[PDB]
Order: C-alpha cells, then structure tokens, then sequence
C-alpha cells in the first residue's frame, strides 16, 4: 500500500 | 515511566508503556517489543524511530522524564512533535507531554511521563536492583528526594523499621518491598498498558502495614500526633526536621531558652530521645491525652 492523503 | 496513547483507533483503542531502547513505529509494522503499529493512510510503512535513553541519577532528585528521541525515517509527509518539523538527525525531548504527528494524520500520538521514582532503604538493595529498575525507566537512589514515589523498606527480618522507613510512611511515600521489585523484574519484554505497575504497588503496601505493629493504620493518624509540644535537635537536616514537622513538633536547630522551653531533645542533664524511640510512643497508646501522655511521663521523670 502506497501513502497519501 | 513513558506512555503513549491517542485519539481516533489508530493505536487500537490502547495505551502502551514505552521503555528505554528504540522502537519503529509505522503502518506496517506488528506490535512486539521494539514495534509500534499505527494505523493511518498518510502514515509510512516505517515512518518513525522513537528512542528513549535510560535515566540519569539526577532524574531521582528532579522528576525528570527519560530523554526521549524522535527521527523521522525519510517519510512521505513527515513527523511532528508538540507542532514543530522533525528535522534530519531527529530531535530528543524532555519535557514530560509530547503530542507527535505523523504524516498527515489527523490522530496524534500523545506521550506523557507518569512520575515513578524508586528509593531504597539500602545500598546493596540499590544495587542489586538498580540495572533492572533503570532499564524501565525508573530512577533509583539512597538518599531524600522530593521527586521519589515509592520507598523500598528492608526486610522487616522481625525487627524495628528504619527512619527512612518511618519518614516515607509520613510523607505519603507508598512503601514497597522485595516481593514488588520481583514482579517488575517479570515486565521488560510485555507490551502493557498505562498504568499497569502501579496499582501492585499499592496493594503491596496496604499488605505490608496489616497486623504489622511497626506501622499504624495510616499516616494521617500519625501527622500532628505530638501538636503541643517542642523539640531540639543538632545540625538538624531539613528532611528531620520536616519529619518532627509532620509529627506537629515545634523545632529548634542548634550548632537556658534551649533548656526549659524545650520538652526533649532529638539526637542524630537534658532529657534525650532518638527518633526510633519516639516512633515507638508514636505508635503505641490511643488518644491525644494518651500516646502524648507516655511521652509527657518521660519528660516529669
């Protein structure tokens, strides 16, 4: 899983 | 000791007690020993370190919190502690409240430093226990402090307690023994909530005072049991002379107003007392008229 908002 | 909580589900709803060494904490990372999973989308997998150095002897005497590290690890949306950027290199924090961000998580994490600060009655109890005591965070020592929190009374081997004993009890200090130092050496390795350690403190202590005639029911029957009458000691220390304080003695320190204004002397043809003795008759009889009537006879006498 790649991070954001 | 240091314990961490929040706000929102992103520690699970739980507390955690952190102990000095050196803990990752992230989104992708399981809760052990030296792991601290948070759960948020703006949260890196590894987003920070958090590094809590063991504590200094001076930290006995202040109340001081374990110096606590921050590093941000190269992240995303990076980590803030009580609203300021940590920058490369990290930054290390001693106060005792610190509210760190990581990422853009709307939950922070919040740190706070419960006051625990263990003193013992006896140099070879101080350190055999010392190593293990500082290794979760608490401060230990021999001598007074006002920052100490619990007291670690010798084995009581069926003999008189000691003044250290005696002035721990009158503070309000919660007096510990052997059998608690044990269960703390069982915790280092526990992933445990806030709290935890505190409340066998104190059923050890309401344990160690039943059927014990060398303690009373509770310092407040004790505190100005001797209200009335006055007392002189030489180069009296402060914490002796707050001890005849809490007893309601009227004190005066030397190096014919010395003689006959003043109802006996304390030490270390006047009349003489030691404070074990005086313990003694602090205990024994009931009332005010009473258990202030025996220290009255050996006065006329």
């Amino acid at each position: 899983s790649t991070t954001d908002e | 000791m240091w314990i961490i909580e929040a706000e929102g589900d992103i520690l699970k709803g739980k507390s955690r007690i952190l102990f000095p060494g050196t803990y990752i904490v992230g989104r992708n990372v399981s809760d052990d020993s030296s792991h601290i999973q948070v759960i948020s989308k703006s949260i890196s997998k590894r987003h920070a370190r958090f590094t809590i150095l063991t504590p200094s002897e001076k930290d006995y005497f202040t109340g001081g919190p374990c110096e606590f590290e921050v590093k941000d690890l190269d992240t995303k949306f990076g980590t803030k502690v009580n609203e300021k950027v940590v920058g490369q290199n990290g930054d290390s924090y001693k106060e005792k409240d610190l509210k760190i961000q990581l990422g853009k998580c709307p939950f922070t994490i919040n740190a706070y430093w419960r006051s625990m600060c263990i003193q013992f009655d006896n140099p070879e109890m101080l350190s055999q226990w010392a190593s293990n005591l500082n290794l979760l965070g608490i401060p230990t020592g021999l001598r007074d402090s006002d920052a100490t929190t619990h007291f670690v009374m010798n084995r009581q081997a069926g003999s008189s307690i000691t003044v250290g004993t005696m002035y721990a009890f009158l503070k309000k200090t919660v007096i510990i023994d052997d059998s608690y130092l044990q269960y703390l050496s069982t915790v280092k390795e526990s992933v445990i909530e806030d709290a935890s350690l505190m409340p066998d403190a104190l059923e050890c202590f309401k344990n160690i005072i039943k059927n014990n005639d060398q303690f009373p029911s509770s310092p407040e029957d004790c505190i100005n049991s001797l209200e009335g009458f006055s007392c002189a000691m030489l180069n009296t220390s402060s914490e002796s002379h707050h001890l005849l304080e809490l007893l309601g003695l009227r004190i005066s320190t030397f190096m014919k107003e010395l003689i006959s204004k003043t109802d006996f002397v304390v030490l270390n043809g006047i009349f003489c007392l030691t404070i074990e003795q005086l313990w003694k008759i602090i205990i024994e009889r009931n009332s005010r008229e009473l258990i202030s009537k025996e220290i009255e006879r050996l006065k006329y006498a």
